[PDB]
């Protein structure tokens, strides 16, 4: 059911569907080295993405409905000159006819132009001014769906944001080649990133969609705050989702110290542009392998591994101590060579019991593989102290909202530009 | 009916006279003299805490405006309302019991207050303790009158001015010898913080548990008893009397020769009982706008509220405009730096009462600097950074910050204003309240000592007034000292420096005090001994109001002009003198 599927394989771009779509490449775009099937698009003319489909498939009919799916990598907008700057990023359009994909300031529009220049447009709009952004400089799934006779439908990440009715909308013609370039832009500092896209000749239902996300997902493999796959040996900010205005930070070194959440976060501010929180405040974390037997450096479900703690630019250990009161135990900071017997195991957890895809939780086992449980927070006398506790097992099992068990990865990124 | 009721009450005002005759003046009346100082003291001290401590709980409480201006008028609405409630009530249940009653509210809440952490809270404190303290002076005159003989009734009652002056040495005082040390940071739960002022505030409340203890030792006066039918303990009190007179002067063997007293003929449960009680309230009070006493209210409205109005007014108006005048000499000597370029360097420094314009800083760090009143104007900061920063009165408008870092700094948004900030981070910010809170410090020291120094201007008034009450009458002493108010009221314009304020104000504290005591003493001695304490806490919580509108008034034109408080004061000052020269006068009768 797939007509075009950009798909990355022995360096070069094909298509998975049975159509040999012709496709080349400029010479200035470039490739993730970690997940090189996602694709950077630079503001120049070289940076060219052309693929031409055939004319047997050619979107030439009026009562034909169709789909379009992408993940797509918008950076941060960081002065005025981007305001009011529409830009295009994918044109199908010949002859002011055609179906197109654009960005403004917090916007991305699906735009439709049937033979009589008549324009539908379907908007998605995510603000700049939150602490803490889901959208910005994030990986985010957009599907489009067009049915001719009822509306045309934006999904981002399989929920409904804006329908549009395009039953006025007459006969739609497409170009035999297909766009990917930033076409209109005034800045000349400005990209994006792109991949899987992939063409359907229906509209898509919820189910469907649904499906087509969660297998994009890559739901087996551990993902930072940018989406990207995590990786060892690099070091990551630590962001509680629940309690997102506090940070990981130390007082004293060793298990008389403790290891809290310290407030509240600080700001970047641009006047009317953005006004985020700071996500690099606090202390680094650290992953080193320890059973993943795998010779990449990406992080799976279920691994074995070991956490790093960066403080005044040293390299600590998290431990605890297994025997003391309570469940709700204090976690610390150790030099690395003295952890002895203390519980340093931890086990990445993406995805659920049922395979449902979650954020990063770790879960504390010990040297026998006795559950010590996931690790969160807890309030002692006013002060947000770590501790893995099996309290949270316990909501899992019964299936409550547990309340801490949830940790996100923030590596410092060149599309956030905060300064450390 | 009328004519039966009339006679009786005459009668039984003769015959009270007569006794009191009998038992003297001496150490009886001393003694109560003394106790009812001691309550009276407490509402002398109870005016002054809030505005002594307003410049610390300010910063202490994150105090906004609409906050300060509204707990000073606090003291002042209770006292309202006490007045009028417990005046009513001391008809009813007796003076000494009221008084008691009155007086431990105070001290309760204001010993709550010394310790409540929030503002809300301060507020409801703060007015119930004025609740409290508010019924004070209504009872305590009409309390110590039924214990005089008509010889020398206007000089003892008079006495009993100095105690309140006495309070308002005590809050300056107290005010000097604590507050002023603001390293006490008594630690009592982590969340709160235990000060200087919240000391003063507990010292100030002493004055009222003192009053408590006094009075316990004291007899409700006979003249309560025998309005209500009463006539055993009336005259176990007028023996008590006697006895206690007459063992002092040093004859301890005489009798108490009085045997028979004519006394007025008397003709769910708990809202039963309230519902009464205020039936009876309600009626007293209407009587008191009777046939018989209606023209005498009116003159005595007009002479209270008239001469709260003017006197509250001037008491809160020399104090802003000596804030004012210093406001005016600090800006004059403000210094302006138009224009200076600066490139990598280091700048600690302590700058007050500065306005840097046109500055382009580029690189700069700012380490371990506090800002007093400095003005940055059209500025350009570019890869700075600011360190340690603590500032007051510190604004940047205009400016255009690029590049730059805030840290550990309690530079808020809301001093920045009109700016505009380029990828610029906020990193750790220093506690602070959300607004401006200002700054006042070495400058209470002065504040203290005007007060001190109107307490003792009030002095030489007191004295001359206890000596001549009862050789020039009230009316002459009342009108005599009113009009010396008008004069000194025209005379404020010939004042325009600290100095000048504050022999001013010495000058109109030290005439209308005169003036005071004799509204006091007529008021004791014109209403029947039934519906004395009711009227005099309707005319005093009228006072209170009176008081908060002058204060509104005359804050309200502080550095605008000197005619507006100058006319009101002197209008108001006129008219409560053209009123009270209609008031009957009481001088040479028994007290009825
Ligand atoms: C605001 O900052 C961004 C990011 O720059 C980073 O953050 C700054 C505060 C400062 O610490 C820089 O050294 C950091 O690199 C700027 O956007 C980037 O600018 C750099 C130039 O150094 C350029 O190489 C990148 O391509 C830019 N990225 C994008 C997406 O444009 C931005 O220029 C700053 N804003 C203004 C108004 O200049
Ligand atoms: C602070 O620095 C200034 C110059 O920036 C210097 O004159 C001064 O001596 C310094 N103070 C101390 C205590 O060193
Ligand atoms: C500062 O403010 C004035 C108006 O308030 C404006 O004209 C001026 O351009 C500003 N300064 C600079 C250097 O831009
Ligand atoms: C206790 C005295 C009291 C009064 N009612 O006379 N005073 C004196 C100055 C202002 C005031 O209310």
């Amino acid at each position: 059911t797939s007509i075009l599927s950009i798909v990355y394989k022995k360096d070069d771009l094909i298509d998975l569907s049975r159509y040999g779509a012709k496709i080349n490449i400029g010479d200035r775009v470039y490739y993730d080295s970690i997940d090189k099937n996602q694709i950077k698009l630079i503001n120049l003319e070289s940076s060219t993405i052309e693929v031409i489909l055939k004319n047997a498939i050619v979107y030439n009919s009026m009562y034909e409905n169709f789909s379009t799916s992408f993940w797509i990598k918008i950076p941060k907008y960081f002065s005025k000159i981007n305001l009011n700057n529409e830009y295009t990023i994918i044109n199908c359009i010949e002859n002011n006819s055609g179906w197109k994909v654009s960005l403004n300031y917090g916007e991305i529009i699906w735009t439709l132009q049937d033979n009589k220049q008549n324009i539908q447009r379907v908007v998605f709009k995510y603000s700049q001014m939150v602490n803490i952004s889901d959208y910005i400089n994030r990986w985010i799934f957009v599907t489009i769906t067009n049915n001719r006779l009822t509306k045309s439908k934006i999904y981002i990440n399989g929920r409904l944001i804006d329908q549009k009715p395009i039953s006025n909308l007459g006969n739609i013609h497409a170009s035999n080649k297909i766009m990917f370039k930033l076409d209109g832009c005034r800045d000349p500092r400005r990209y994006i990133m792109i991949k899987y896209f992939n063409l359907f000749d229906k509209e898509l239902n919820e189910k469907e969609i649904k499906d087509l996300y969660d297998s994009q997902s890559n739901s087996g493999i551990l993902k930072d705050f940018w989406g990207n796959y995590l990786q060892y040996d690099k070091p990551y900010y630590m962001l509680n989702l629940f309690d997102p205005n506090k940070y990981v930070d130390v007082n004293n070194i060793g298990i008389r110290g403790y290891m809290y959440l310290k407030g509240p976060r600080g700001s970047v501010v641009t006047t009317n542009i953005y006004l985020n929180s700071t996500l690099y405040e606090g202390t680094k974390f650290i992953i080193k392998k320890y059973a993943s037997g795998n010779e990449d450096n990406i992080v799976r479900n279920n691994d074995r591994v070991y956490i790093n703690v960066v403080v005044k630019n040293k390299e600590y250990r998290l431990a605890t101590n297994a025997s003391q009161a309570g469940v709700e135990k204090i976690l610390s900071a150790l030099e690395i060579p003295d952890v002895g017997n203390l519980s340093q195991v931890v086990v990445m957890k993406s995805k659920d019991d049922q395979g449902i895809r979650n954020k990063c939780k770790m879960n504390l086992q010990d040297n026998n593989g006795n559950d010590i449980g996931f690790i969160g927070f807890h309030l002692y006398d006013n002060i947000a102290k770590l501790v893995a506790s099996n309290w949270y097992n316990r909501q899992v099992g019964k299936a409550s909202r547990t309340f801490g068990c949830s940790w996100e990865f923030i590596p410092v990124d060149d599309g956030w530009g905060e300064s450390s | 009916g009328e004519a039966q009721r009339r006679k009786e009450r005459e009668e039984l005002a003769q015959q009270y006279e007569a006794i009191l005759r009998e038992c003297g003046h001496g150490r009886f009346q001393w003694t109560l003299y003394f106790v009812l100082g001691l309550a009276l003291m407490a509402d002398g001290v109870e005016v002054f805490v809030v505005g002594f401590v307003l410049p610390s709980a300010e910063k202490d409480m994150c105090l906004s405006d609409s906050n300060k201006g509204m707990l000073g008028l606090i003291v002042y609405l209770g006292m309202m309302v006490g007045a009028f409630l417990w005046g009513g009530l001391a008809d009813r249940l007796g003076r000494r019991q009221c008084l008691l009653i009155s007086l431990s509210v105070n001290s309760v809440f204001a010993f709550f207050s010394s310790f409540v952490q929030g503002y809300g809270t301060f507020l409801f404190c703060r007015l119930l303790s004025g609740v409290g303290i508010g019924g004070s002076i209504p009872i305590v005159f009409s309390y110590f009158s039924e214990f005089l003989a008509q010889e020398k009734r206007g000089e003892h009652l008079s006495w009993l001015c100095m105690f309140w002056m006495i309070g308002g040495v005590y809050a300056a005082a107290m005010a000097w010898a604590i507050i002023p040390h603001y390293g006490w940071s008594f630690q009592m739960g982590s969340a709160y913080q235990f000060h200087s002022w919240r000391v003063f505030v507990l010292v100030c409340a002493f004055p009222s548990v003192f009053a408590i203890g006094a009075l316990t030792t004291q007899p409700e006066s006979p003249r309560f008893f025998l309005e209500n039918g009463k006539h055993d303990e009336a005259w176990m009190v007028l023996k008590q009397v006697h006895d206690t007179n007459m063992r002092a002067k040093g004859h301890p063997e005489r009798v108490f020769s009085v045997t028979h007293i004519k006394t007025i003929h008397q003709e769910q449960r708990w809202g039963v009982r309230a519902l009464s009680l205020g039936g009876q309230v309600w009626g007293n009070f209407l009587s008191c706008f009777g046939p018989e006493y209606r023209r005498i209210t009116l003159m005595m409205m007009g002479v209270w509220f008239t001469m709260s109005f003017s006197y509250y007014g001037l008491t809160v108006w020399f104090p802003d405009m000596i804030r004012h005048l210093q406001a005016v000499d600090y800006a004059s000597r403000t210094k302006v730096f138009p224009g200076e370029r600066v490139e990598h360097v280091t700048f600690n420094f302590t700058l007050e009462n500065q306005i840097h314009r046109g500055g382009q800083y580029f690189n700069d760090k700012f380490i371990g600097l506090r800002l007093k009143s400095v003005s940055f104007e059209d500025s350009l900061f570019e890869e700075c950074y600011f360190e340690d920063v603590t500032s007051s009165n510190t604004f940047f408008r205009n400016c255009t910050f690029i590049n730059t870092v805030f840290y550990n700094t309690d530079l808020f948004e809301y001093k920045f204003v009109n700016s505009r900030l380029i990828n610029s981070t906020f990193l750790h910010n220093k506690e602070g309240c959300p607004l401006d809170v200002t700054g006042t410090g070495e400058g209470a020291y002065m504040v203290y000592f005007v007060s001190f120094l109107g307490t003792l201007a009030v002095l030489p008034g007191n004295i001359v007034s206890a000596l001549l009450m009862d050789k020039i009458g009230r009316l002459r002493m009342l009108a005599g000292s009113s009009v010396m108010s008008c004069v000194s009221c025209f005379f404020l314009s010939f004042g325009n420096s600290e100095s000048a304020m504050i022999a001013l104000l010495c000058l109109f504290g030290g005439v209308s005090i005169a003036s005071w005591n004799a509204l006091d003493v007529l008021t004791v001695e014109l209403y029947p001994s039934d519906k004395r304490t009711t009227a005099f806490g309707f005319l005093n919580a009228l006072c209170k109001l009176a008081a908060v509108l002058g204060i509104s008034i005359f804050t309200s034109f502080v550095g605008i002009t000197k005619a507006a408080p100058i006319l009101f004061a002197s209008a108001a000052l006129a008219l409560g003198s053209s009123l009270a020269l209609k008031l009957p006068e009481t001088r040479g009768q028994v007290l009825q």
